[PDB]
């Protein structure tokens, strides 16, 4: 998608329209998006006149719209960290 | 293992030639059930990041 609206609003899209919240939450992706990143959440109910503290769970469910889901494809590989010394200290009696 | 009733006859055929008929009693009776361990692990591995 190359914008997080745009991958946010297909991945809305993906879901049914029955959930509450839904229209909302597109509507806050569309263009709230910078009242978010400042966590303006004064200025947001001002802007989009929402309905207060109900505005918390669309919130919460747009923080559960998987940000990065490429990052699934991405698998772990070891840092091979070779070091110099090492240190036991077992007992006390600390031996470099 | 278990003491378990036979007979030596050939039953239609389900007794071919190595072949063994069961009971569903064995399987109500729970006999020959067999419990297995399995073994899983896991490590850390801190790296350079």
């Amino acid at each position: 998608a190359k914008d997080l609206r745009d991958c946010l609003l297909i991945q809305l899209s993906q879901f049914a329209k029955e959930t509450p919240w839904l229209e909302e939450a597109r509507l806050i992706i569309s263009d709230h998006l910078d009242l978010l990143a400042n966590h303006d959440f004064r200025t947001l109910m001002r802007v989009t006149r929402l309905k207060e503290e109900v505005l918390k769970e669309a919130v919460n469910l747009i923080q559960s719209l998987d940000p990065r889901p490429g990052q699934s494809i991405q698998t772990s590989e070891p840092e091979y960290v070779i070091p110099d010394v090492l240190v036991r200290k077992v007992s006390g009696r600390w031996t470099v | 293992g278990q003491n378990m009733r036979v007979a030596f006859m050939p039953w239609n055929g389900y007794n071919f030639e190595d072949s063994i008929l069961v009971s569903e009693r064995v399987v109500q009776e729970d006999r020959f059930t067999t419990i297995h361990i399995q073994e899983l692990a896991c490590v850390s591995r801190d790296t350079k990041l």
